[PDB]
RNA sequence: AGGACCGAACCGACUAAUGUUGAAAAAUUAGCGGAUGACUUGUGGCUGGGGGUGAAAGGCCAAUCAAACCGGGAGAUAGCU
RNA sequence: GCUCGCCGGAAGACCAAGGGUUCCUGUCCAACGUUAAUCGGGGCAGGGUGAGUCGACCCCUAAGGCGAGGCCGAAAGGCGUAGUCGAUGGGAAACAGGUUAAUAUUCCUGUACUUGGUGUUACUGCGAAGGGGGGACGGAGAAGGCUAUGUUGGCCGGGCGACGGUUGUCCCGGUUUAAGCGUGUAGGCUGGUUUUCCAGGCAAAUCCGGAAAAUCAAGGCUGAGGCGUGAUGACGAGGCACUACGGUGCUGAAGCAACAAAUGCCCUGCUUCCAGGAAAAGCCUCUAAGCAUCAGGUAACAUCAAAUCGUACCCCAAACCGACACAGGUGGUCAGGUAGAGAAUACCAAGGCGCUUGAGAGAACUCGGGUGAAGGAACUAGGCAAAAUGGUGCCGUAACUUCGGGAGAAGGCACGCUGAUAUGUAGGUGAGGUCCCUCGCGGAUGGAGCUGAAAUCAGUCGAAGAUACCAGCUGGCUGCAACUGUUUAUUAAAAACACAGCACUGUGCAAACACGAAAGUGGACGUAUACGGUGUGACGCCUGCCCGGUGCCGGAAGGUUAAU
């Protein structure tokens, strides 16, 4: 089994958009934004451990960081990993 | 025209790459000067 | 069989192939079949050695069997098949414990065709047996000169050496060169000639015939600059000097053996 | 069948005109040669500087080649400007 | 938005490489954009890339790299055995439909498939850095069977028409459906089965190889496509209801046949030719050591797992390489209509564009073109440039020749449209029916239907019927080089280089020779019918004299002659 102390580090934040919306209100999925290192067993693990809910199955991505710049000063964001929870019928979040 | 830089990734790194520098005596030299020059990018790996 | 091409389209028009419908149509024995892969003259160092090769058709090699190693068992020969290594066609052939080898073909040798190797073997072509066992002035191919190592002299095609002489522990065998050489009388050696003679009777026809054989072409000397080659320069052909290598060494005439080694066994030098 | 014939792709580059502070540090347009072969091409590899490679022109070796480029000896030396 | 023009073997679509957010939405016009800009690949912010099946990683290897020991080398280091890496190659598996502003073989719907782990049950000899098979592989050519795809008819829905006619031999549109599973066909290959024996496959072997018999004449392997199912589902021209007029839902007819047909598939086939055409693993088998009522193997069922990284977007280009939003360069894949031999060419479809300065005027002159009286190379260094020729069939065709050519020599004639032969022939395809059955994806007959050259005769139109585009100028004498090729990337493509062929010469294998302080490597896993060097350069007739000089080869007597 997985570690409780990896599972607690390995979600990071519920994304909040209009694809994750829809994604939510029509297709039983969650997406959220993991750690960099997450696998899919360990983001399906903590969900189904820590918002105590039945998960079907995980998909994810690597989401790459946008060079932005301040004044005349460029910098590359920062590579995230977003996780696609696709839950059963049963859930509410 | 065909110029003469034709890209290829595979071919800069296994030239000019690190592990293709610190695989000698004269590259490890050549590290040695970029390192102590101070230089922000050493070989060419990305 | 030797034929003239008809001349339609040059190029053709000055071939003679040499055709052998003897020869195996269809694919070799696979097991003594192994990868050949082609150098383009170039050493372990990455630099021409040997100018002018290069190119040419894939070839796949053929362990020959040099060494004739299964005494007193005997083989029948299978069929011939064409070997690109060499000069000469090599015949496959089967022993009677079941066990195929590809030796050089001799002469009259045809498929379904006893051969024996050995010291009781008897006397008639395509039997390798030692040269104490040969009697003198007996054409035998596929000389060994230590014996056990393997066949080295007469192998190229149409090829035989003379027996000359049993003087002892040695056998004096006139060569092909025309040199006259001492062999330990151990040697096994083959009887008969080796046997596509009409080889050299073929004429190519075009250029790149020589350079489907892996032959680049050979910029002759004088025709260069002198930083290339000794001849070169000059405004107009313009040869004045004495014929030598690209590395300055005299050709037409300067001998170039030196091994004092082996000198020993040297009883006449070719002429 | 053919280093066969005509001819597109494909490889090339014979002529002319334009261009020549170009659209382009070598091209465009109209014709032109090869086009199953000694062809052409992709990806990788190997050969290195008095060295490579050269169907040989002193050609090519990163728009550089009768001896590459970088760094150093080095503020070479300059009865010359 | 309506018209107009351009590309349409691309100026469309999909990628690889390369780039790296340029993608999509909102917002701003300072600079960037060769002009303006409300627009943008620009600024700012937010969003966006979903995989057991695609690719990488992974298993295996080529060229080649590195390389424990090792051999070698003043040192650095060179080479290399075992090994280990290295794709551009070999190895398991997913398709259709729907959806987002932006992803989709990844999400959703439906239907699937693959490989491992574990467990149960039934039977059971399993077992390798070892043996065998297989993987396993050339160029060209030829058909045959198909399909993608297209055309026409039938069917279904809609229209009867701004200007004469248009209820019909009329017009517009649709007529689509996959993987998988089942069947086993047109082909292609091979005789099959049983028993005994053996100097081979380092040992063993029931496997492979081999040698005997005996019997049967068939079995096996492989294989496109079709057919059935998937699928009473999806999709579907269009209508219906609301309509932030952007669309959003609902409903939805027919959904067939004939012919033509690939450069794709059977085909890694078949025929043929020399120039003789990767490897290793997965895969199938054989056993050795061992383990033998255990482990393991096989089969069925159930269950679990299939991680990680890529996935946006451009990709013949305004995003890559060219300093530029540069008339250049850049590999693969798909490839509709009409005419055509065709991937040429013309016009078009799908689709995409109008090239990020415009408005005038209508001078010289320059550039790109059109036409030209009479003449017709007089131009000029030179017919440079332009003009001309140009297709298919048939007739016809010289010198010379290596008997192949020359030759498309040269030079001519025919060509459209309509009708008849013949309400479209010869030919191709071929249904229903009929006959037989080793009964079906069968063979024989039969010709419905479809497709369809080419020729002759008759007529008719125009100045002209190869009407556009496309598409040889021809002949005579002669120098050089035999020929195809190669070369001065960027003023020289040539008579120069190469070449087949010839000769001379070296070379006996630890070969000469070359790279290398050496080890070693190439020569070559070749062996004098071979290899290296040098010259000449197809072929035909030939290649004369000179050995005093320089070189080379040979000789050993004498003279001179180093280190010692």
């Amino acid at each position: 089994m997985i570690r409780e102390e990896r599972l607690l580090k390995v979600l990071r934040a519920p994304h909040v958009s209009e694809k994750a919306s829809t994604a939510m209100e029509k297709s039983n999925t969650i997406v959220l934004k993991v750690a960099k290192d997450a696998t899919k067993a360990e983001i399906k693990a903590a969900v189904q451990k820590l918002f105590e809910v039945e998960v079907e199955v995980v998909n994810t991505l690597v989401v790459k960081g946008k060079v932005k710049r301040h004044g005349q000063r460029i910098g590359r964001r920062s590579d995230w990993k977003k996780a696609y929870v696709t839950l059963k019928e049963g859930q509410n979040l | 025209m065909k110029r003469t830089f034709q890209p290829s990734v595979l071919k800069r790194n296994r030239s000019h790459g690190f592990r293709a520098r610190m695989a000698t005596k004269n590259g490890r030299q050549v590290l040695a000067r970029r390192r102590a020059k101070g230089r922000a990018r050493l070989t060419v790996s990305k | 069989a030797v034929v003239k091409c008809k001349p339609t389209s040059p190029g053709r028009r000055h071939v003679v192939k040499v055709v052998n419908p003897e020869l195996h149509k269809g694919k070799p024995f696979a097991p003594l079949l192994e990868k050949n892969s082609k150098s383009g003259g170039r050493n372990n160092n990455g630099r021409i050695t040997t100018r002018h090769i290069g190119g040419g058709h894939k070839q796949a090699y053929r362990i020959v069997d040099f060494k004739r190693n299964k005494d007193g068992i005997p083989a029948v020969v299978e069929r011939l098949e064409y070997d690109p290594n060499r000069s000469a066609n090599i015949a496959l052939v089967l022993y009677k414990d079941g066990e195929r080898r590809y030796i050089l073909a001799p002469k009259g040798l045809k498929a379904g065709d006893q051969i024996q190797s050995g010291v009781d073997a008897a006397i008639k072509p395509g039997n390798t047996l030692p040269m104490r066992n040969i009697p003198v002035g007996s054409t035998v191919h596929n000389v060994e000169m230590k014996p056990g190592k393997g066949g080295q002299l007469a192998r190229s095609a149409g090829t035989y050496v003379q027996i000359v002489a049993r003087d002892g522990a040695y056998v004096t065998l006139r060569l092909r060169s025309g040199e006259m050489r001492k062999v330990e009388a151990d040697c096994r050696a083959t009887l008969g000639e080796v046997g596509n003679a009409e080889h050299m009777l073929r004429v190519l026809g075009k250029a790149g015939a020589a350079r489907w054989r892996g032959v680049r072409p050979t910029v002759r000397g004088t025709a260069m600059n002198p930083v290339d080659h000794p001849h070169g320069g000059g405004e107009g052909r313009n040869f004045g000097k004495h014929p030598v290598t690209p590395w300055g060494v005299q050709t037409k005439g300067k001998k170039t053996r030196s091994n004092k080694r082996t000198d020993k066994f040297i009883v006449r030098r070719r002429s």
